[PDB]
């Protein structure tokens, strides 16, 4: 599980997908770094600078 | 349900000895042993790792228009300076609005290096060693190894034959109560405790486990000025304690343990180290003897040297004549220790000869043959080697 | 597809020899030069980010770094690593360069722009590598003695190490001030500008249009734009963002170190001569060659020398015996006959 502000959700699953970075650069990094002392903080990586 | 033979032969490996089994009422037998390899495993308890420490040193707090606060923070190493009046300049010029109310604060903690994982040196508490011993006996016509431990309550069988190694007449080895390995090397090293490091020197940076959490350091971290106009954290340091000690080590333990002791790692042990003696006890079974009147007679034996070299090798060759009263195997042994020979059992047919190899030092070799029950004595003049140094040992 | 590049950009930062020993804000700017490898590979951080391009695509001919406010495209061939002499680079990824140099005193990366520009960036970085194994060889052989030594892997792949990232700085930048009759405008451009002014009235705020301060000189104020929307190394060259407290990101990083297998080269055998309880030997080393010996009883007194050139060497053998290792070769045993 990783962490948004009140939330709590899927590390690998976040709200923004697809393309969570080119949608909303700000909040995307915003979201990360938030996260950085999570286990699954590679697992929301990953997904966040995904996108085709 | 046999017959125990004990015996003693020196710990020295690659050198084939020669023992006379002889059963009261038994036809005599020849066993031929040699030590592949002896191990001494010390116990060792990891005191600490040691490796490349890493300066962390993040982006420094420029206060524009401000005095910047320095925190107490629990991390190794720990350094905070807040600098007075700086003025740093940045691309497109002046970073901050004040001439001279500005403050940068510098930060910095130490921490083990990515390398660590790969690059360190293990620190050991080195204690009683454990012997145990590789032998190759000459049983039946046939090799066997016996692997077992070198302190005379191991028994291990081959071929019904139970096999008690040691103990070791010596207990030397060549590692000191305190020991340093980095890869395939070791190092007698009185290194400092734990929590007591230097800085620049071996110890410098300390942890526990090469993935442990907690580190301690002692670096002499001190955090400088920065130079006028720019955005950097100078800071004075020891280098790489590790580093150093890599560089300044000196030989290994395989380079300078005395009695030509070889040292390998992983787990580290003392091998073929050439000190003392090691006692040998075989229990061979009732079946494997055969009665003296069961075994072949031998009469009107002779002995003649055709050629003779007194070497540490097998440079004496014997042709011995013989009147056997049946066929069947006969054992060969010399009676005077200052001859051996290579041969421990020939197939004997009747009014037939046999030839054998044997090792002397004596130019004037005077010795007696035991082929089977039967004694023949040996006339031999044997001759000077073209070398006077040899690169194998012998008896 | 993940591309991490996408967050991250290229950066200017403090280097102390930019050419002929004076300082500059580097587009190649050195902030660390790892050399925890026994092989001699070296692992250089470096401010500008190889094999991607400003539309965040990966391209190997290619290399990116910060022009003047925005990230510009050079070449991976106008790249280059020298210490005293040019270095023989082994693989480049963003911030990474793995680089084979040989022995020196300073540490220099530079890389040719658009414009022909050469920018480079010299650093005090003592290189002298220590010797694997016990011969002092210039050329890598095929076949080999097998001894342990640690590289940094030519892999792509992110994994195992990592760096500290976060928000860039508020760049100050003048040329968004202008004098309007005699006072200050302020032109945004479509940028978040921060500014400060020596006037009354307004002079504090992050403005997204623009401003204009009445009865003011162009010296009296101060601007500055920005960054918010992305990721940059935490570098100790470049300052923290005032506007944010110990906000940190993390990014995995190529190249990590490993234990490998180095291949040694064995010196030839020398013209071995016997004597009364002693050895003599015709040593012809190729290069600089390691010779050990030690006695094999109580007493071993181990001594060593390194065999330059044609030398003859003569060595007591006790009845204990003698054991010599000539460089990486196994070593040779010796005993007096009875
Ligand atoms: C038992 O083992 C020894 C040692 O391996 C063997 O001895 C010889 O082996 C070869 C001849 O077969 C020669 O090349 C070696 O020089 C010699 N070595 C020694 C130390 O004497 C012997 O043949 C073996 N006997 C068996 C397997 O029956
Ligand atoms: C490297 O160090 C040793 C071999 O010297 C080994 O125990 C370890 O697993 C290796 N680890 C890595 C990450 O290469």
């Amino acid at each position: 599980m990783c962490l948004l502000a009140n939330t709590t959700f899927p590390c690998s699953q976040p709200p923004c997908t697809p393309c969570c970075y080119e949608k909303e650069p700000e909040e995307t990094l915003r979201m990360l770094e938030d996260n950085v002392m999570r286990p699954g903080y590679y697992q929301l990586l990953q997904a966040s600078l995904t996108c085709s | 349900g046999g017959y125990e033979h004990v015996t003693v032969i020196p710990n020295t490996v690659g050198v084939p000895y020669k023992t006379l089994v002889n059963r009261p009422g038994y036809s005599p037998m020849v066993l031929e042993m040699e030590l592949l390899s002896v191990t001494l495993e010390p116990t060792l308890s990891l005191d600490y790792i040691t490796c490349e420490y890493k300066t962390v040193i993040p982006s420094p707090y420029v206060k524009c228009c401000g005095t910047a606060e320095c925190k107490d923070k629990n991390l190794p190493d720990y350094s905070c300076k807040v600098f007075t009046g700086v003025y740093p300049f940045m691309w497109g010029g002046a970073y901050c609005f004040c001439d001279a109310e500005n403050t940068q604060l510098s930060e910095a903690h130490v921490e083990k290096s990515e390398s660590c994982k790969t690059e360190f040196a293990s620190a050991y508490r080195a204690h009683t060693a454990s012997a145990s011993a590789k032998l190759r006996v000459l049983y039946q016509g046939n090799n066997i190894t016996v692997t077992a431990y070198a302190n005379g309550d191991h028994a291990v069988t081959v071929k019904d034959a139970k096999f008690i190694v040691g103990p070791m007449s010596s207990a030397w080895t060549p590692f000191d109560n305190k020991i340093v390995v980095y890869k395939g090397d070791v190092y007698n090293m009185d290194y400092p405790p734990f929590g007591a490091g230097r800085p620049g020197q071996f110890g410098d940076i300390q942890s526990r486990t090469p993935e442990s959490k907690d580190v301690y350091a002692n670096t002499q971290l001190v955090l400088q000025r920065p130079a006028a106009g720019t955005v950097h954290v100078p800071y004075s340091q020891a280098p790489s304690g590790f580093k150093y000690w890599l560089k300044e080590r000196g030989a290994s333990l395989q380079h300078t343990a005395p009695f030509g002791c070889q040292i390998a790692t992983n787990p580290v042990r003392a091998v073929n180290c050439a000190v003392g003696n090691m006692p040998i006890s075989i229990d061979i079974p009732e079946a494997a003897f055969t009665r003296v009147v069961d075994a072949p007679s031998l009469t009107d034996m002779s002995c003649e040297v055709p050629a003779c070299t007194h070497s540490s090798d097998f440079g004496g060759v014997a042709i011995i004549k013989y009147a056997a009263s049946k066929k069947g195997k006969c054992a060969v042994h010399s009676m005077t220790n200052a001859v051996t020979i290579r041969e421990a059992e020939i197939e004997v047919e009747g009014n037939s000869q046999l030839q054998i190899s044997f090792s002397t030092a004596l130019a004037s070799a005077e010795f007696r043959v035991q082929v089977c029950s039967t004694q023949v004595h040996c006339a031999a003049e044997c001759h000077p080697p073209k070398d006077h140094i040899v690169n194998y040992p012998a008896s | 597809n993940f591309n991490v590049y996408k967050a991250t950009r290229p950066y200017l930062a403090h280097c102390p020899d930019c050419g002929e020993g004076h300082s500059c804000h580097s587009p190649v700017a050195l902030e660390r030069i790892r050399n925890e490898a026994t092989d001699g590979t070296l692992k250089i951080q470096v401010s500008l980010q190889i094999g991607i391009k400003t539309d965040d695509s990966h391209d190997w001919t290619k290399l990116r770094y910060m022009d003047n406010h925005m990230p510009a495209d050079a070449e991976r061939a106008g790249l280059f690593v020298r210490t005293s002499a040019p270095c023989t680079i082994t693989g480049t990824m963003g911030h990474f360069i793995l680089a084979r140099c040989p022995k020196g005193e300073t540490l220099t990366v530079g890389f040719t722009d658009s414009r022909k520009i050469s920018h480079s960036c010299t650093h005090p970085f003592h290189h002298d590598p220590p010797v694997i194994g016990r011969e002092k060889f210039h050329s890598r052989p095929q076949h080999g003695k097998e001894l342990p030594c640690s590289t940094y892997v030519q892999s792509t792949a992110a994994t195992t190490e990592e760096i500290e990232v976060h928000m860039p700085p508020d760049t100050p930048d003048r040329t968004l001030m202008s004098q309007q009759s005699g006072n200050v405008k302020i032109t945004v451009n479509g940028q978040t500008v921060r500014y400060k002014c020596n006037c009354g009235g307004s002079n504090e705020g992050l403005t997204t249009t623009d401003k204009v301060i009445n009865n003011c000189k162009v010296d009296q104020c101060h601007a500055a734009v920005t960054n918010h929307k992305k990721w940059q190394y935490n570098s100790p060259l470049v300052p923290r963002n005032a506007e944010l407290g110990d906000r940190k990101g993390k990014i995995h990083i190529p190249f990590p170190l490993a234990n490998v297998t180095c291949r040694v080269p064995k010196a030839r055998n020398p013209t071995v001569t016997y004597g009364k309880n002693q050895v003599i030997m015709l040593l012809y080393p190729d290069h600089p060659t390691l010779l050990s010996y030690r006695n094999m009883g109580e007493e071993p007194n181990y001594q060593e020398e390194w065999v330059m050139h044609k030398k003859e060497v003569v060595l007591t053998v006790p009845t204990e015996g003698l054991e010599v290792t000539w460089g990486n070769n196994e070593p040779y045993k010796y005993w007096p006959q009875l």
